[PDB]
DNA sequence: TCGGATGTATATATCTGACACGTGCCTGGAGACTAGGGAGTAATCCCCTTGGCGGTTAAAACGCGGGGGACAGCGCGTACGTGCGTTTAAGCGGTGCTAGAGCTGTCTACGACCAATTGAGCGGCCTCGGCACCGGGATTCTCGA
DNA sequence: TCGAGAATCCCGGTGCCGAGGCCGCTCAATTGGTCGTAGACAGCTCTAGCACCGCTTAAACGCACGTACGCGCTGTCCCCCGCGTTTTAACCGCCAAGGGGATTACTCCCTAGTCTCCAGGCACGTGTCAGATATATACATCCGA
């Protein structure tokens, strides 16, 4: 019968993710999403592993980057919760659309 | 030839990522605008790695190539090569 | 790095503490402006309202 | 016995121009041959691109010489040569006409 | 008493070729001589770059290539390498 | 953050913080200068 | 006895300021401005004129896009007023800070 | 001596139509008021951080003008790439 | 048997010695100071090799590295890196 | 729904002063040669990538139940447009003068250029301590009364 | 104002594999000369910038002033979040087969460089028309009753 007042598992999420360094996306799936959209450009390529590493790293912070701003329009917008119009607006701010 | 793996990006791993963001709480349409904005992301770093591996007449595209199509980006990756 | 090498009581330097050491500092920040550092992480942030408070009692 | 290499490739602008800034410029050690002239052909092509989006306006706007409001608008209203020039000021400019649709009455 | 490197007349004739009735003015020919270099710097400076990535001494016209279709996006990137493609066939075959 | 490197931020900036000066109440007293967040280290009571 | 609806000048001022391109700002104190900040890195310079035109077209397209993205964030907390928190939130989001 | 260069003002000579001026260049609606401050604020940020650029080009040269190449150069550094004064 | 590649970690250890006596370092940390003095060398030769170009003049003097060091570091680090150098270069002469 | 009552594109007459156009002349851009050195091409070997199969389990998927933030509705007066009147600094002609930018010889000394020499620096191969894991007590907040 | 309780940080054992270091051995840094031209410098213009001046007038500031909407408050509701139970593919560890990538050796033919000659661009003096400016003028459209 016991169960926490709703939030505190979020925040303690927060907090033991944020005193972390690794990665985050399971890599196979990440491989096959990135060989199935390099088909379009040249067929049958053949990569490395430390190319597929570095394009990990790169999606990791770039999305990082653009929640911590969503976050921000959202905390501006006087709410809590995140929907995508924030998102929208974000990337229609910085300069990417 | 491949299909569906854009949902191989799951439900959980936004969350994830949401919660290293220092993010309290998601809608439900979030899942699908990040799909949309990660496989754009990735669209334009390859085309310029691709680019890269037919100038140099080689097939394979190494850790190089990357740091290359993400210095002409403005996002500079440390740490290879 | 050296200094928070030491002050995670730790003997080699791993690059989470180049991470902390560089987005610690001002100025270093704003010279390594557009940088991911691989493995690094972010500084550990939460902001003033996603965080409860007690009013009763 | 005088045939300059633009009547010998057939473009416009020039090509031993483009070679003296090649070889004074720095960027190599050796120019090639082929390349001074792919390079004029490419730079004639844009230079067709932009004055064909800007002679458009010049017509429909009821003048016949071209200043650069005219210009501002034959970039701007592309959507690829948008991405191109990413961010440059172009002095004289002035900008898109656009008010956002929740402000009318 | 000097000398000076302006594409003044070069314009002059594209745009005598483009419309058979209008000139231009003095501040938009100077834009587009601004224009020209600057897009001649970037390219030059990309093509460069990749001859020092690649550990030869020479630039080419396969370099040349590479740097348009790095630098331009696509539909105006397809257009002009093709242009550039007749005009170098148009000039080593009746070379 | 973690311990040590806030007792080494500790040790920067106690003496830009804070300030003893003649108070009201009794005799002199600690002031504040640096407008101070809930939670963090203001200065180490240090002596014999 | 004859007003206006409010807003109505501020809609047909947009219009017909955005169907025009001059210098915006008046030249003479924009100039002084520019001379007593450049007081602080070299004394007694010695400016141009088409220097000083260029700084002017530099600072009009960098505060009027400055004003649109403004805009569209206060357009987003469902309000229509600029307060000073939009453009620190602009300029916070874009990278300049 | 021989040099009157006591300059207190000027961030003031941006008036107050002006900015409301550049605002409705913008397409905006209505503003408050403190936005007259904000806009002072980061408009003395901006040409600082391109008159430090200009006057370092115009000291290595080893002249005493500042041409308009030089602001040019400055700004092609920022990113805010200028054209028409070459 | 491979071809001979260069690398700055062994100056790296040096100057690492010399701050910190008994502090080490691991593999992906010289792989980052590594490329990131890369980057910085970078950066520098092109501003002075820009000003050359400018200035109408064909040769890298010590000049125009001090011009791209006080343009493109921030403020007071520049002004502690612009000692440095004079005090290096000073040394060397005699 | 209409009248009124505004500002707004719109037909035409005149100028100007910025732009289209000969011209000569020169200096940098076509013609010829010559060597040699960067690059094309064959071959190889050996490194790395890709593919496949079973085993454990950490982790995703998916219902349940709910209560707390998103959102709609409503009331006010603080704050900001709109206009009118009342000052001022901003353009704008002419003037001058002059500090400084730019241009011409003239002569070095400093960096390119090349021959002979060795020690700084990379590669391969050891060894061993920091770090990773396991497991348990102290602590430290939360949540129902 | 409390106490159950569930993670949680601090602490010390067992093991192992990345890091620091040491010898060997090259090949690029060092030294020692010449030799030319890039540049430092004295001098000599002559042209834009800064300061001054009066004069004219669009423009900026102060002040009412009406009003409308940002902000505050309340209600309600539904959907996102903790959590228990259930599958399933991520991963690891492995063997296996072969594509391709650096690498060297060798012709080779494309271009750096030199000498001669000559017209394409450029600075400059022409006249002369594209659009600005001025003046009415039908005509779109905002707002109360």
């Amino acid at each position: 019968p016991h169960r926490y007042r709703p939030g505190t598992v979020a925040l303690r999420e927060i907090r033991r993710y944020q005193k972390s360094t690794e990665l985050l996306i399971r890599k196979l799936p990440f491989q096959r999403l990135v060989r199935e959209i390099a088909q379009d450009f040249k067929t049958d390529l053949r990569f490395q592993s430390s190319a597929v590493m570095a394009l990990q790293e790169a999606s990791e912070a770039y999305l990082v980057a653009l929640f911590e701003d969503t976050n921000l329009c959202a905390i501006h917008a006087k709410r809590v919760t995140i929907m995508p119009k924030d998102i929208q607006l974000a990337r229609r701010i910085r300069g990417e659309r | 030839v491949l299909r569906d793996n854009i949902q191989g990006i799951t439900k959980p791993a936004i969350r994830r990522l949401a919660r290293r963001g220092g993010v309290k709480r998601i809608s439900g349409l979030i899942y699908e605008e990040t799909r949309g904005v990660l496989k754009v992301f990735l669209e334009n770093v390859i085309r310029d790695a691709v680019t890269y591996t037919e100038h140099a007449k080689r097939k394979t595209v190494t850790a190089m190539d990357v740091v290359y199509a993400l210095k002409r980006q403005g996002r500079t990756l440390y740490g290879f090569g | 790095a050296g200094n928070a090498a030491r002050d995670n009581k730790k003997t080699r330097i791993i690059p989470r503490h180049l991470q902390l050491a560089v987005r610690n500092d001002e100025e270093l920040n704003k010279l390594l402006g557009r940088v991911t550092i691989a493995q690094g992480g972010v500084l550990p942030n939460i902001q003033s309202v996603l965080l409860p408070k007690k009013t009763e009692s | 016995k005088a045939k300059t290499r633009s009547s010998r490739a057939g473009l416009q602008f020039p090509v031993g121009r483009v070679h003296r800034l090649l070889r004074k410029g720095n960027y190599a050690e050796r120019v090639g041959a082929g390349a001074p002239v792919y390079l004029a052909a490419v730079l004639e092509y844009l230079t067709a691109e932009i004055l064909e989006l800007a002679g458009n306006a010049a017509r429909d706007n009821k003048k016949t010489r071209i200043i650069p409001r005219h210009l501002q608008l034959a970039v701007r209203n592309d959507e690829e040569l948008n991405k191109l020039l990413g961010r440059v000021t172009i002095a004289q400019g002035g900008v898109l006409p656009n008010i956002q649709s929740v402000l009318l009455p | 008493k000097t000398r000076k490197e302006s594409y003044a007349i070069y314009v002059y004739k594209v745009l005598k070729q483009v419309h058979p009735d209008t000139g231009i003015s003095s501040k938009a020919m100077s834009i587009m001589n601004s224009f020209v270099n600057d897009v001649f710097e970037r390219i030059a400076g990309e093509a460069s770059r990749l001859a020092h990535y690649n550990k030869r001494s020479t630039i080419t016209s396969r370099e040349i290539q590479t740097a348009v279709r790095l630098l331009l996006p696509g539909e105006l990137a397809k257009h002009a390498v093709s242009e550039g493609t007749k005009a170098v066939t148009c000039y080593t075959s009746a070379k | 953050l973690p311990m040590p490197m806030r007792f080494r931020h500790l040790k920067k900036t106690s003496k830009e913080a804070v300030g003893v000066y003649r108070s009201p109440i009794h005799g002199r007293g600690l002031f504040c200068k640096r407008n101070i967040d809930a939670g963090e280290m203001v200065i180490e009571y240090a002596g014999n």
